RNA sequence: GCGGGGUGGAGCAGCCUGGUAGCUCGUCGGGCUCAUAACCCGAAGGUCGUCGGUUCAAAUCCGGCCCCCGCAACCA
RNA sequence: AAAAUGUUUU
RNA sequence: GAGAAUGGAAUUCCUGGUGGAGCGGUGGAAUGCGCAGAUAUCAGGAGGAACACCAGUGGCGAAGGCGGUUCUCUGGGCCUUUCCUGACGCUGAGGAGCGAAAGCGUGGGGAGCGAACAGGCUUAGAUACCCUGGUAGUCCACGCUGUAAACGGUGGGUACUAGGUGUGGGGUCCAUUCCACGGGUUCCGUGCCGUAGCUAACGCUUUAAGUACCCCGCCUGGGGAGUACGGCCGCAAGGCUAAAACUCAAAGGAAUUGACGGGGCCCCGCACAAGCGGCGGAGCAUGCGGAUUAAUUCGAUGCAACGCGUAGAACCUUACCUGGGUUUGACAUGGAUCGGGAGUGCUCAGAGAUGGGUGUGCCUCUUGGUCGGUUCACAGGUGGUGCAUGGCUGUCGUCAGCUCGUGUCGUGAGAUGUUGGGUUAAGUCCCGCAACGAGCGCAACCCUUGUUCACUGUUGCCAGCACGUUAUGGUGGGGACUCAGUGGAGACCGCCGGGGUCAACUCGGAGGAAGGUGGGGAUGACGUCAAGUCAUCAUGCCCCUUAUGUCCAGGGCUUCACGCAUGCUACAAUGGCUGGUACAGAGAGUGGCGAGCCUGUGAGGGUGAGCGAAUCUCGGAAAGCCGGUCUCAGUUCGGAUUGGGGUCUGCAACUCGACCUCAUGAAGUCGGAGUCGCUAGUAAUCGCAGAUCAGCAACGCUGCGGUGAAUACGUUCCCGGGGC
RNA sequence: GGCUAACUACGUGCCAGCAGCCGCGGUGAUACGUAGGGUGCGAGCGUUGUCCGGAUUUAUUGGGCGUAAAGGGCUCGUAGG
């Protein structure tokens, strides 16, 4: 807004796994205002993760988030009579938000039956380095590199 | 066009209701008789000049306070007119009416009578500017802290309608603790009717 | 006489040969606008001048006819 | 970056 | 100023070397050029034109104008004490000459630039802007033309009338020098500020647009028109001189205040952006346009009409249509006049209105209440005009503004206050200030919510005490807790620290339930839109009066090739079905809310307590959790449509009600261009209650709580607005 | 209607018409038409034409030319002043 940066609500931690990441994940799933449904989905996905690999589900979620985190992304610019795609570096909070949003959206887009282990499959694939989320991260980075010539328009 | 009634705005806060009775199975019919009483009194006692009609009820007995500038018309000769109006009131309602008529200490300060007089002058075809200035000057001679008069309509018998107004002093319409008396009347002329609104800032109340 | 042309509302493609009738504009319905024009998104629109023949099948092939063009209609 | 127009009430 | 020679850089072209894929150009591109070697790069050469820096705040010229250097020729200006002539001065019609650039003639030259032109782009078109090319021309010589916003839009000469302060030129004086730095002073320029004065104002003001005198040019409303005719000039283009008819009642100058700007600076709002969920597609509900109809009553029409007047159209409502009745009328008020019943029960005819029967028939009193006719007055109108109005409302807009008194400035409209700096959500304050003040707006006072205290204790509550049918605060009882509802307390940048010239404010911290306005509502300034409403009411005028009044039955307002708008249910697995099991708030109720039991598959029916309600009832909250099941299927998704059987309300559910049940099982696979809402207990979703209401087309509206997010770097862009 | 002394009703409804200029008439017309009333004049009263005035709007008395119409593009110079 014009007035200034609005305050941010503090992020709570998940009672079970003790990480703000899982709370952010459930709040991102969180369709229709059904917190209990969303975190049932999230807990089921994390338990499926620890079932298929011995490593900790919170650690595998973290690894997936780092594999989906974008470093820079392009935004539209109205310089002159044509629009430009100016690449801009992404702050850690913004990139965590982008990673979570992409993870959730592509989990919803996956072909498997149930959301819980659609999200589980997507998390495992991202942690390994595969999947639609990682593909989108690579594509956005590729397009930022293609339009890298406009790094001097940053303000 | 977009201003609230001052009396309704301050109702319950500073000013009080004109009717004081309680009934929960007859409420509508008591409202109807009250409407009949007020319409009858207004239609048949224009000459006296009615500031307010205040209605109370105890048990099938109605009490009417008539705040009038000149209760000479209401009382007639030795209370004959008072008796006849009371009798018409029993005829209209069917209940025991106890009617008492009260003065207004400063008719030049009560807004309703001020609108009464301004509308009467307009009907008698007095220049509206002169009438408004006279009412304003009289109000401030009495000692009101603020006057505001607005006459809207075919002022001076013209074709287009105007909204001419006068004011000086202070009339804080937005202040609830401000004691603002509001009056309105309609001058019935050969050219429709003129709406005269008067706000009078009596002072500040708790 | 010789040669060409006639296809949605208009102007133009589809004709060696048969089977799938296209582009532009306009018409109509919806956006954009205060409103119109412009622009944006969707749709309808010609059984092919007419008669007859060929052929399983004709806008297409063949003939007659109607309309529009061009050319020719010359030598004393 | 170019991006037009605004009949006749009484 | 004229002539001649001549200097260097840069562009272009040429030749050569090198080197290789683009170059160029724009808002973006393309035309164009380039492997036949461009662009680039280096060397050499040719040619034309203009002269960076010096260089402006400056110099010169009668004006137009004048910038490389050198030489030749030449014009004018300025100063000076002596010197000379002795009014020889000034201006100047006609006339003559000079006169930017473009243009014309003959010849020359031609690098760059560049009308015309060609092409590319943009565009609805683009005979343009922009791009690539490019001829006259630009250059030279000699002529011609003779016009410019040729402007200081200000003719020349002269004298006088405060200053202040830059700068160009010539003298002269002074001190230290025995230069020059410096100061003065004088004469002539050239700017700026500014007094008197002048001007309609803007402004001018010793360089006058001041005060005066001399001479010249010129003006007499705007167009027609600097045009026609004639004449002169010219090679031509054209120039000069210069009307009239006709037509308009203005044309115009400066300035003021507004609005607007594809003007600036500074700001703000879910205005973008960042996000989440939608609408536009499907079915249905609802409003409207259109069409239709005997009627589809009327109003609303960009935002600010379209789930709007309607918080309830089967009759009624109802204003519309067909038809049937009625005429002082369906209803008022007042005079008379004949009266005693009025008013009604049962019946008859009728679709009903209504009409005919039959029963019943005033209270006072000798003159009232009540009705009757005949009239008489009169009523009646949702008939017209919202552009005759009042009232009420929308709206810009919760936007931060809009004005006044006095003073002052200006001839005046008008200005100042109300500009400026800082700040604020705020014309909120602070600082300065020809302003000093005040008013309506902002804020606060009000309601609600968040903490807490006192008081009261039922119909509310149950910590300690005594029983209760096992059981229910059921019981005696209790003021503890909760709550109910009255009255208080509490927040004020008040405290601490920093910033802030200080000052307003601002940042941080403590305390605290709450901190910088804590959240929300009520509240809508001066005015705008001839905004809406004559249909809520009221009303000016006009219109109807055996009809535009009024009564009634039936019909219509519910039509349907279509279009728009607001919603609802969806398209499924974060889901459907099924069993179990938790947690609300706010409300309503006597023709009402109805428990319990019985009956039915169910809507419901039959009985039927209780409660005018902190008591009784509506009552079940739903989402959620837990178990089972379905397994991605146009489905065990979706529930449209259609067939059957019903229930209830109502005089009456055909047109045209809701609901139950059985069967049927449509489109719909997440929706084109476009578009909407929202910044936190919000969006999203989940149920509940109320108004109107016999019933209900309610999925609407107004509220209520449950669950409960993501995101806001930021102001560049879109929309609206605010100050200057 | 104002200049300009003297106003109302009825009829009409941008029609009929009025006007010297400004303008009037679109349903309340002091501006049209009529009537009552009024005003100015009066054996006259209006209209038209023409002239002067107002017009300092050709300014000798008595105007102007920065931006309102108006300084010649500039100078030289003849008559003249
Ligand atoms: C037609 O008669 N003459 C010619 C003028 C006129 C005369 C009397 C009236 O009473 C009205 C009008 C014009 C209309 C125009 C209406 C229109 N509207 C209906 C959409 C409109 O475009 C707006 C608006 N958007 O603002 C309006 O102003 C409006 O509503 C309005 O006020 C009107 C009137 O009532
Ligand atoms: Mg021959
Ligand atoms: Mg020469
Ligand atoms: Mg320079
Ligand atoms: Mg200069
Ligand atoms: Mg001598
Ligand atoms: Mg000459
Ligand atoms: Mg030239
Ligand atoms: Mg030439
Ligand atoms: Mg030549
Ligand atoms: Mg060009
Ligand atoms: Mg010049
Ligand atoms: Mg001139
Ligand atoms: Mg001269
Ligand atoms: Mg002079
Ligand atoms: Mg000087
Ligand atoms: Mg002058
Ligand atoms: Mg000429
Ligand atoms: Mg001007
Ligand atoms: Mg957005
Ligand atoms: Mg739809
Ligand atoms: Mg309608
Ligand atoms: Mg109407
Ligand atoms: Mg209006
Ligand atoms: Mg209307
Ligand atoms: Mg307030
Ligand atoms: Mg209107
Ligand atoms: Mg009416
Ligand atoms: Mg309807
Ligand atoms: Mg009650
Ligand atoms: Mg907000
Ligand atoms: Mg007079
Ligand atoms: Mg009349
Ligand atoms: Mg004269
Ligand atoms: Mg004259
Ligand atoms: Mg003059
Ligand atoms: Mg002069
Ligand atoms: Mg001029
Ligand atoms: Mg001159
Ligand atoms: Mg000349
Ligand atoms: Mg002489």
């Amino acid at each position: 807004p014009r007035k200034g940066p609005a305050p941010k609500r503090p992020v709570m931690v998940d009672p079970v796994y003790g990480s703000p990441l899982v709370s952010q994940l459930v709040s991102k799933i969180l369709l229709d205002g059904k917190k209990t449904v969303a975190q049932n989905i999230v807990y089921t996905a994390l338990e499926g993760c620890r079932a298929k690999n011995n490593t900790d589900p919170v650690q595998t979620l973290k690894r997936a988030l780092d594999n989906i985190k974008p470093s820079l992304e392009v935004k539209s610019r109205r310089v002159g009579g044509a629009t430009y795609q100016v690449p801009v570096e992404v702050k850690p909070a913004r990139q965590t938000t982008l990673a979570m949003r992409w993870l959730v959206n592509f989990s919803r887009e996956r072909r498997e039956k149930t959301m819980a282990e659609r999200l589980m499959n997507e998390i495992l694939d991202a942690s390994n380095g595969l999947g639609a989320s990682v593909k989108r991260r690579e594509d956005t980075h590729k397009m930022a590199e293609a339009n890298r010539a406009f790094a001097h328009y940053r303000w | 066009g977009q201003k609230i009634n001052p009396h309704g705005f301050r109702l319950g806060v500073t000013t009080d209701h004109k009717t004081r009775w309680y009934a929960e199975k007859q409420y509508a019919e008591l409202v109807g008789e009250d409407v009949k009483i007020r319409e009858w009194l207004h239609k048949n006692l224009e000459r006296a000049g009615l500031s307010s009609i205040e209605i109370e009820r105890r048990s099938e007995r109605v009490t009417i306070f008539l705040y009038a500038a000149r209760p000479g018309i209401v009382i007639g000769r030795n209370g004959a007119e008072a008796e006849r109006v009371r009798g018409e009131l029993e005829k209209l309602t069917g209940k025991q009416i106890q009617l008492n008529i009260l003065e207004v200490k400063s008719p030049e300060t009560d807004a309703q009578l001020v609108a009464q007089g301004i509308a009467e002058q307009l009907a008698a075809r007095v220049a509206f500017r002169r009438a408004m200035r006279k009412a304003q000057q009289s109000a401030m001679n009495a000692g009101a802290l603020g006057i505001r008069i607005k006459c809207s309509g075919r002022l001076g018998g013209a074709e287009m309608s105007r909204s001419e107004g006068y004011r000086e002093g202070r009339v804080p319409l937005h202040t609830l603790r401000a004691d603002i008396d509001y009056g309105f009347f309609e001058a019935r002329t050969t050219f429709g009717r003129i709406g005269v609104k008067v706000w009078i800032y009596k002072g500040d109340v708790t």
